DNA sequence: TTTTTTTTTTT
């Protein structure tokens, strides 16, 4: 029976300690009551591991029942609220509560759940698709007589309802035997709602099956906070769809947390300690990074010291409204087995948002953003492509040189104004596209030779070869010595899986994918002081590749590298402005970057 | 509620001061704006519900909460402080009153369900709207015994059968008449969130509007505006046969305001009249601009005071801005005759193009931006596409005649395969579409102008070859342009020097409304005519063009520059307001035209 | 389960 069970929530409800809320033992749920009696917070994430810690049976038959015990507990929390501080007891809710999964449970696949776990929570991961857009849907219908001068409700619960046409009180019956009553969207209440669908990470599916879907009701709070082409975990009931014998099934969410990192999503707690701030007020911080990015590497000191830049970014300008981008764009052209499509594989999983495309293996529409029609409407929509979904973030794009020639001049758009301007047939408007992309490439014919220059052994328009900021240039010349170095490192990378301990050890990744994002909000300025040495260095460039027999296409653009990859250095020290020892290293990294050639 | 408003209304009419500027202290702001309604027609008062904030805060409450028991209201306390005027004109519909907000309100994203049926302002960009659709607001029955006529009301907002003839009484004889009863208008549009506003990596959504009776055709597809209205939400019915409705309702916008006059952009040519409403201390102003000596290279100076030097582009593109005068050819049965200005853009890259695009499409009013490889060659001109509902073909606009007056910036224009760019060959030299599908065979117009920008072939100004040869665009469409500005990149130290100490100043950190109103004016209230002694150096000015163009081998010259000359010509002339072209307005204008080649 | 128009992958 279930009369008991009500106090015995009401109990852990009321008694609940916690230690780690940094002070003393105070009432995690205790606080909560309150807020949600002053009406300051709308959702009560009931945690199931604190329920199985004095009570390991209610958590037993609530993962079994879970839909009796979701309404017991939104009636004990009705009881409780009023004693802390209409006619029918919804339409006065204003609160709705829900059950974080209890850590003993595994999280199944899609695949998993099967009729066995019909009406249980569940929980399961997998990636979104299609996601709705927020609609009011109805939960207490409220009419009136305007004959009578009353009040009518009515609770809906199915994904239909039929209306009233009665008003049922007997008394505006009796006195005159007729009367209408109205539907009003007033004195009723709605509720936020949205649709979506989930599918099966394509890589935990048989070598050669398809890939099953469900689909996820979210509403309440819970709404908004997914994306369509995301990785997320959910926990909610898995219940039939009402309205012969056989049922299509339906996830009703409780839970939503997104997974992106491949662990987590700890925004919340990704505060620094002043035990880090330790290490990042070192003297060189920078450089602990730079040596820090995919240690199993040996060699390649520089490469890692720009790509610590790439992914921090410079600062971008807005002055009488002419934008100026503040992204830097990296190539990597190279002769074969340097170890470039490891460095692009290491910086996908280092970063919040990320994208992994081939050259041979993408179309110029896939990248930028497609319009697709549906057989079931005939209607065309937009879909987004890898530049747009990784829009705050990094793209990477390996075999850059076997893409074939009409799809990739559909990157001098997102490179340079960071838009994609469609105009088909369905569509026309400008995407939002401020991703910085890093791409990597083989010279000639697979190898550098040194009787044909550059700029032929390259072979990239200049107006494109133009855009990347950092066209870096890596070699391998055979080298009786250092080659032992390398296969000594590569040899114990085998024995142990891990690198040799230099003097120090790289930081864990958790870690520095939160010390980048401290340090990108900073903003620091240029100082007036600066602009005459700056400018001589520019003047210096564009007379050197102007008197020399193999140097590339450098232009005004040229110029805002220097300055944006300087303002880059400025925010790693976490100064806030910039200084004459970051232009130096800058003019360091653009002349670091082709001297392998000699 | 209803009495406690209009008289606390009133008052707000009446007794209201700003410390602002309207139509460049006369207390009676809205006694003045109420005295313009009766000098003319337009019985509609444009009230801003934020001096309502100032002058009260608890109608401001009242007005976008229950915004529908309320401008009634609004209107009624209006009628009254029309007793000045009542005797002198008596116009016939009745007065007006429409709220707004100089600033947007909420985003399409974030439209909750505790918003339902109150104020709300939005922005987008109308994507297409639809034909009038009646709507009944008096019905009006009659019986078939007694062939009596009465004329029901629909109040709530429904209409009931009375069911009894007044003299007959068979207790259901009274059909409903449909021909004789009372309609209004109700239009559908489509809105688009502005590419500015929305989140990382997503598509825009639309939002269905509802206009009505008055402003059922004042919005056109491709405009940009500030939609005001009430947020309602109307259930739908799974079948069109039972009532049982569903319970994820479906929402839209019954609009009461449209506001397309955005600070930033130049007059559109809806304020035509509004020119003759400029103050008489503001044409003196101008007069008086348009005679020093340099008026020409002080206003083409002020464009986009972000590009370094290039003088003479900005020239070009200031001329676009005029046109040439509007000829009446009818009688003549050539046709009609171009009067905008086609601008082409090539050099080798750095060279800032796609920045005077940028600026450019920012600061004309009704424009596109476009770019190569995402447009295809009927989304520029016009698309059919199976209407959804009606399952039927229907006709839509692409983008070169979305802009219909202003600029169509296309950008990367050499990267367009050789099939959608001969399809510029109609729009941009007769200012017409002739289309001649399936079930269509129409013929649109527009009045457009394009502003283009591409590479040299192989990117890289070689000047080995000739200059009909880095271009490779063919003659029958190089011949449509005539301004081809070649930029190019001298390596002068003098001028990298210059540059650079330019381009850094950007990282530290004439007026407007005088272009902004010198423009609509000289589009007003200018019609420069021919003289004699101009056009005896116009065909000189022709004659050896000819022997010019003809041996170097750079760009031929056929009759259509003739044209050309003269568009520039006159152009020229109105920008001093000369309203007669004399000698130097071509000399200018020919000078313009060789020393871009160059 | 048919035409016709428009976009994108594939031989
Ligand atoms: N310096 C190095 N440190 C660590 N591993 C290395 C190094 N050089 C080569 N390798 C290894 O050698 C292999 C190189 O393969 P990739 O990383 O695919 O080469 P690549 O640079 O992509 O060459 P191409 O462009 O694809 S021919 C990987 O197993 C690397 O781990
Ligand atoms: N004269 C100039 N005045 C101002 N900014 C300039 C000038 N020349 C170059 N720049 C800057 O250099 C960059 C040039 O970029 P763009 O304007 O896109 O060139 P572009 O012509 O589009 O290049 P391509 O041909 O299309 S790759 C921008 O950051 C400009 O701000
Ligand atoms: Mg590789
Ligand atoms: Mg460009
Ligand atoms: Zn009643
Ligand atoms: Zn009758």
């Amino acid at each position: 029976d279930y009369a008991l069970e009500k106090e015995k929530v009401k109990k852990f409800l009321q008694e609940f300690y916690q230690d780690d809320e940094l002070g003393k033992k105070q009432f995690k749920y205790g606080n909560q009551l309150v807020r949600l009696a002053h009406r300051e917070q709308v959702a009560l994430y009931v945690d199931l591991d604190d329920v199985a810690e004095d009570d390991p049976e209610l958590v037993d038959s609530i993962c079994e029942n879970a839909r009796r015990y979701a309404k017991l507990f939104a009636d004990a929390v009705q009881e409780l609220l009023p004693q802390y501080k209409q006619y029918p007891a919804e339409l006065m809710r204003r609160f709705e509560l829900y059950f974080q999964g209890p850590s003993s449970n595994k999280p199944r696949v899609i695949r998993e759940v099967r009729a066995d776990s019909v009406g249980k929570l569940v929980t399961v991961r997998g990636i979104v698709t299609r996601v709705s857009e927020v609609k009011p849907k109805m939960v207490v219908a409220t009419y009136t007589c305007d004959q009578c001068g009353a009040e009518t409700y009515q609770p809906i619960q199915s994904p239909t309802f039929m209306p009233l046409i009665m008003c049922p009180s007997q008394e505006c019956q009796t006195n005159r035997s007729g009367g209408r009553l109205y539907l009003q969207t007033r004195g009723s209440r709605f509720i936020k709602f949205q649709e979506m669908k989930m599918q099966e990470h394509s890589d935990q599916v048989p070598v050669g099956n398809i890939p099953r879907s469900i689909t996820v009701l979210v509403e309440g709070e819970n709404t908004r906070i997914a994306q369509p082409g995301d990785h997320v975990s959910v926990t909610g009931i898995f219940l039939p769809i009402l309205r012969g014998l056989l049922s299509e099934t339906y996830l009703e969410a409780h839970r939503i947390v997104k997974m992106n990192k491949s662990e987590d999503d700890e925004s919340g707690a990704g505060e620094l300690t002043r035990e880090e701030l330790r290490q990042i007020a070192e003297e060189d911080f920078y450089e602990k990074l730079a040596a820090s990015i995919a240690p199993e590497i040996y060699g390649h000191e520089d490469v890692k010291k720009a790509l610590l830049l790439l992914l921090v970014g410079g600062v971008d300008q807005s002055p009488r409204g002419m934008k100026i981008r503040g992204n830097i764009n990296i190539c990597l052209m190279g002769d074969p087995g340097v170890a470039k499509s490891q460095l692009l594989s290491y910086i996908d999983r280092l970063a919040p948002r990320s994208q992994y495309t081939t050259g041979r293996g993408s179309s110029g529409v896939g990248l930028t953003a497609a319009v697709l029609r549906d057989s079931v409407s005939g209607e065309l929509t937009l879909e987004g492509g890898a530049l747009v979904l990784a829009d705050q973030g990094v793209c990477c794009i390996d075999e850059f040189d076997k893409m074939a020639e009409a799809d990739r001049t559909a990157i001098h758009e997102v490179m340079e104004q960071q838009t994609i301007s469609i105009a088909k047939a369905g569509i026309l408007t400008t995407l939002n596209a401020r991703c910085s992309i890093l791409a990597a490439a083989n010279p000639a014919y697979g190898r550098y030779n040194p009787r044909r220059s550059l700029e032929q052994n390259i072979q990239l328009p200049a107006a494109l070869l133009s855009r990347f900021d950092l066209l870096w240039l890596i070699q391998d010349r055979p080298d009786r010595d250092n080659d032992l170095r390398l296969a000594q490192h590569i040899t114990y990378v085998h024995q142990h899986s891990r690198q040799p301990p230099s003097q120090f050890e790289p930081l864990d990744m958790k870690l520095m994918r939160r010390y980048i994002a401290m340090c990108r909000e900073k903003q620091p300025m240029v100082p007036e002081s600066l602009a005459d040495y700056i400018t001589a260095a520019y003047v210096e460039m564009r007379r050197e590749a102007w008197a020399s027999k193999d140097a590339t296409y450098t232009s005004a653009r040229t110029l805002l590298a220097i300055l944006r990859l300087s303002t880059a250095l400025a925010r790693l020290r976490m100064v806030d402005v910039v200084e004459k020892e970051d232009v130096n290293e800058a003019i360091r990294l653009m002349e670091m970057s082709k001297d392998s050639l000699l | 509620n209803v009495a406690a408003c209009k008289e606390n209304f009133q008052r707000f009419l009446q007794r209201f001061i700003d410390p602002l500027a309207k139509e460049e202290i006369t207390e009676p702001l809205y006694m003045q704006r109420l005295g313009e309604i009766n000098v003319i027609g337009e019985p509609f008062l444009n009230v801003n519900c934020e001096h309502i904030k100032s002058f009260d805060k608890n109608l401001y409450r009242q007005l976008i909460s229950y915004p529908q028991e309320v401008i009634p209201t609004f209107d009624m306390a209006v009628n009254e402080i029309f007793f000045d005027r009542y005797p002198d004109s008596i116009l016939e519909h009745q007065i007006q009153v429409r709220p707004f907000n100089a600033l947007k309100t909420k985003n399409m994203r974030n439209l909750n369900p505790e918003d339902i049926d109150q104020l709300i302002t939005i922005s987008g960009m109308v994507i297409r709207t639809s034909q009038l659709i009646p709507e009944m607001q008096e019905a009006f029955f009659q019986c078939q015994v007694c062939a009596h006529t009465t004329r029901v009301e629909m109040d709530r907002g429904r209409i009931a059968e009375p069911s009894v003839c007044g003299r007959c009484h068979t207790t259901h004889s009274m059909a409903l008449i449909h021909n004789r009863s009372l309609f209004s208008d109700k239009q559908m549009i489509k809105l688009q969130e502005s590419p500015e506003d929305m989140p990382a990596g997503q598509t825009p959504h639309t939002v269905i509007l509802f206009a009505h009776n008055d402003l059922v055709d004042k919005v056109q597809p491709g405009d940009r505006v500030n939609v005001t209205g009430i947020y309602r939400a109307v259930p739908i019915r799974v079948n069109p046969r039972v009532s049982n409705v569903k319970s994820v309702y479906k929402t839209h916008i019954d609009v009461i305001h449209y506001r397309k006059t955005d600070a930033k952009r130049l007059h559109g040519l809806d304020e035509e009249a509004e020119q003759k409403l400029f103050s008489e201390k503001r044409v003196e102003l101008l007069k008086e601009l348009s005679r020093k000596p340099d008026i020409y290279e002080r206003l083409a100076s002020a464009l986009a005071p972000s590009i370094y030097e290039h003088e003479d582009i900005k020239k070009g593109i200031l001329l676009q801005l005029f046109g040439g005068t509007r000829k009446d050819f009818s009688h003549t049965g050539r046709g009609k005759f171009r009067a905008e200005i086609n601008i082409l853009l090539c050099g080798d890259p750095g060279t800032s193009k796609s920045q005077l695009l940028q600026y450019v499409y920012n600061l004309v009013p009704r424009g596109q931006y476009t770019s190569g490889k995402g447009s295809s060659a009927v989304g520029l001109t016009a698309y059919v596409m199976k209407d959804p509902e009606t399952r039927q073909l229907v006709l839509q606009t692409g983008a070169l005649v979305l802009s219909d007056n202003g600029i169509c910036c296309i950008d990367e224009f050499d990267k367009m395969n050789e099939s959608t760019r001969s399809v510029l060959h109609e729009v941009m030299e007769q200012q017409t579409l002739s289309i001649a599908k399936a079930g269509i065979i129409c013929q649109l117009n527009a009045r457009t102008s394009v502003l283009a920008a591409a590479n040299p072939i192989e990117s890289q100004w070689n000047p080995k070859k000739t200059t009909i040869e880095n271009i490779q665009l063919p003659h029958t469409l190089l011949s449509r342009f005539d301004l081809i500005f070649l930029l190019l990149d001298p390596q002068d130290e003098a001028y990298d020097r210059r540059l650079a100490h330019h381009l850094v100043a950007l990282y530290y950190q004439l007026d407007m409304a005088v272009l902004k109103d010198y423009i609509a004016y000289a589009h007003s209230t200018i019609m420069p005519r021919l003289s004699e002694e101009a056009s005896q150096a116009l065909i000189e000015a022709y004659v050896d063009m000819r022997k010019i163009g003809s041996s170097r081998g750079m760009v031929s010259a056929y009759p259509r520059q003739l044209e050309s000359l003269i568009r520039l010509a006159e152009a020229h002339a109105k920008v001093r307001l000369s309203n007669k072209v004399e000698a130097i307005d071509v000399e200018e204008a020919k000078r313009l035209h060789r020393e871009a080649l160059k």
